[PDB]
């Protein structure tokens, strides 16, 4: 079993590759944007079930949990990770190094610019809560988590609260403080799970009518619902 | 329904 910070450091050996994607030569449209982002987050996808199976005690789950999990949550864990990219510029979203897009850049999808509101105005709360590094990486790892070998899974959940809660401690405000700065922390699980069921019904509906063709893996996913 | 995940999730 590993203390509270040899797990915030397996989580921090954990990392994913950031993908690189560029922008199209010819100007976006509703078209070739779905494109584009429904491409990184299938190339994301694949570095996500390896992130997975680095993160303590997930490959003793059930083949079966691993399954239910990884479906439930990979849409928050996409929206996560975004938003730390984003987290010190305002009014832009950086999918990759060469995707940075400003939030009008929307206006080309249908439905996409209430999407993109969301994500700045949770991604303007960390930046006001200042979210340091490895806070991040024990959320992220609790999306994962609580998403939802019973016994292993609670335990784990349990484990990484534990290095956030020690996390939090490092950082020598008082009692009350680590407390409030808990509670707020995870007082944004919620908006990350909305802006995720939001951001679902939006590509499943783009799928149904045509709009974009997804593959392999996101097909995947898109099909269980 | 899962045969890519599944394989991925086996994968070494
Ligand atoms: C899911 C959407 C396509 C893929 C987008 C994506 C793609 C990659 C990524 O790392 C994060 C996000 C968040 C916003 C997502 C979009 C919101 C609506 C759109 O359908």
């Amino acid at each position: 079993a590993l203390s509270p910070e040899q797990l915030v450091l397996t989580l921090l050996e954990a990392e994913p590759p950031h993908v690189l994607i560029s922008r199209p030569s010819a100007p976006f449209t509703e078209a070739s944007m779905m494109m584009s982002l429904t491409k990184l987050a299938d190339k994301e996808l694949v570095h996500m079930i390896s992130w997975a199976k680095k993160i303590p005690g997930f490959v003793e789950l059930s083949l079966f949990d691993q399954v239910r999990l990884l479906e439930s949550c990979w849409m928050e864990v996409l929206m996560m990770g975004l938003m730390w990219r984003s987290i010190d510029h305002p009014g832009k979203l950086i999918f990759a190094p060469d995707l940075v897009l400003d939030r009008d850049e929307g206006k080309c999808v249908e439905g996409i610019l209430e999407i993109f509101d969301m994500l700045l105005a949770t991604t303007s709360r960390f930046r006001e809560l200042k979210l340091q590094h490895k806070e991040y990486l024990c959320v992220k790892a609790m999306i994962l988590l609580n998403s939802s070998s019973s016994r292993k899974l609670a335990h784990l959940l349990n484990a990484v609260t534990d290095a956030l809660v020690w996390v939090i401690a490092k950082s020598g405000i008082s009692s009350q403080q680590q407390s409030m700065r808990l509670a707020n922390l995870l007082m944004l699980l919620s908006h990350v799970r909305h802006a995720s069921n939001k951001g679902m019904e939006h590509l499943l509906n783009m799928k149904c009518k045509n709009v974009v063709p997804v593959y392999d893996l996101l097909l995947e996913m898109l099909n269980a619902h | 329904r899962h045969p890519l995940l599944l394989r991925h999730l086996l994968q070494n």
